[PDB]
């Protein structure tokens, strides 16, 4: 019955700064630290700063000085974190948790909010620009072929991918979108064997939502 | 500004121990640094394990222990279970502040190892068109799921310009990669040997182009 609650996702531009929030229940919210923690995907944890909601005392970690700045709210027992002027290097889920009791550092990282996506872009919505993945002269004489379409620059997630609407849909492989320069993109590759390509058309189906867009590329020979 | 060091990934089988060290760019561990160690599971849920060296927090099953052995800080899991594939940080305290290790994946085994399948592919023309190309490196069918991928190009390495996104479970659990090599329609053409190498447990797969 303990338990911090984060806001899920928000989205903030470029130069502003953001608010974050989590709303500790279950417990004397005065007695217990409060910790905050960075996490890029792909990347460990990053330790932010704790807070003594208890007479106002804060450790920082020198390299978020200034990024960041630590406040309790004991009435509604709710922590928060202001981040300062947002850049693309500031995207990160953000946890907080739940520390020691007093001053003292016998404790644990006990209880850990669920985080905030915080993404921080410019980007408005734009389709993917599909280009398909063709090999390559080094010619597989042999049983299998894998081809593919990247999906370039579009915004925001997702997009979806299917290989001739699900005729085909053995061995089709989509990745994880990345964030590249406020765009998103991914791919995805589809291994048939060779006699079935170029013999038989294979087009990949690319469908984004938010650009109310869906585009098909036939995958053509080199 | 220390550096908390910890092995990148490691494997056990259920039954079996294993213990994670944490080390100290400082130098050795103290009683003082109070390691900590916390699990991360899937989906982002952290559990605290152990505190002050070696308490064990409430909840947490008597497998997991915590140590301090000579100068680095540990945590042996005994009765290795595939509960406990997941990954975990140590953490220490610095007078000051705490700082992370940059964590361990444990992978308690439970299907033979697989080696990745590299694809390579050279930019579409029509992406060209645009003034910018981008190479597209997929890794399937591995396992464990832990593998690092590093470019090359002209023979020498490429360290700005590539992103990798981390491994996901493909319907067979095994698992799968991608990596993007990005430039401009300039670049691509001033350059010849494109590489992209991706290693797994200790054994490296490339798969380069020649324009
Ligand atoms: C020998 C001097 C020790 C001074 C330490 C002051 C307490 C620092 C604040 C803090 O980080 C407490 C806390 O929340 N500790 C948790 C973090 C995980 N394990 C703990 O005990």
């Amino acid at each position: 019955q303990v338990q911090l609650q984060q806001s899920g996702s928000e989205l903030v531009r470029p130069g502003a700064s953001v608010k974050l929030s989590c709303k500790a229940s279950g417990y004397t919210f005065t007695t217990y630290w409060i910790h905050w923690v960075k996490q890029r995907p792909g990347q460990g944890l990053e330790w932010i700063g704790t807070i003594y909601p208890g007479s106002d005392n804060t450790y920082y970690d020198e390299k978020f000085k200034n990024k960041a700045t630590l406040t309790v709210d004991t009435s509604s027992s709710t922590a928060f974190m202001q981040l300062s002027s947002l850049t693309s290097e500031d995207s990160a889920v953000y946890f907080c948790t739940r520390g020691s009791l007093y001053y003292n550092n016998y404790g644990w990282f006990g209880y850990w909010g669920q985080g905030t996506l915080v993404t921080v872009s410019a980007a408005k919505t734009t389709p993917p620009s599909v280009y398909p993945l063709a090999p390559g002269s080094n010619a597989a004489s042999q049983s299998m072929v894998t081809l593919g379409c990247l999906v370039k620059g579009y915004f925001p997630e997702p997009v979806t991918v299917t290989w001739n609407s699900g005729s085909l849909s053995s061995g089709v492989h989509t990745f994880p979108a990345v964030l590249q320069s406020d765009l998103y993109t991914l791919t995805s590759s589809v291994t048939v064997p060779s006699s079935t390509w170029p013999s038989q058309t294979v087009t990949c189906n690319v469908a984004h939502p938010a650009s109310s867009t869906k585009v098909d590329k036939k995958i053509v020979p080199r | 500004q220390a550096v908390v060091t910890q092995e990148s990934a490691l494997t056990t089988s259920p039954g079996e121990t294993v213990t994670l060290t944490c080390r100290s760019s400082t130098g050795a561990v103290t009683t003082r640094n109070y390691a900590n160690w916390v699990q991360e599971k899937p989906d982002h849920f952290f559990t605290g394990l152990i505190g002050d060296t070696n308490n064990r927090a409430p909840g947490v099953p008597a497998r997991f222990s915590g140590s301090l052995i000579g100068h680095k800080a540990a945590l042996t899991i005994t009765g290795a279970q595939t509960e406990d594939e997941s990954v975990y940080f140590c953490a220490l305290w610095y007078s000051n502040h705490w700082v992370f290790g940059g964590g361990t994946k444990l992978t308690v085994l439970g299907q033979p190892k697989s080696s990745p399948s590299v694809t390579l592919f050279p930019p579409s023309s029509e992406e060209l068109e645009t003034n910018k190309a981008t190479l597209v490196c997929t890794i399937t069918d591995f396992y464990p799921g832990v593998v690092t991928v590093d470019w090359k190009v002209d023979g020498t390495p490429v360290t700005q310009g590539m992103e990798t996104t981390q491994p996901s479970k493909q319907s067979n659990n095994k698992y799968m990669a991608s990596s993007y090599l990005t430039l401009t329609a300039g670049a691509w053409e001033r350059h010849s040997s494109y590489s992209c190498q991706v290693t797994h447990e200790g054994h490296t797969v490339e798969k380069s182009l020649s324009r």
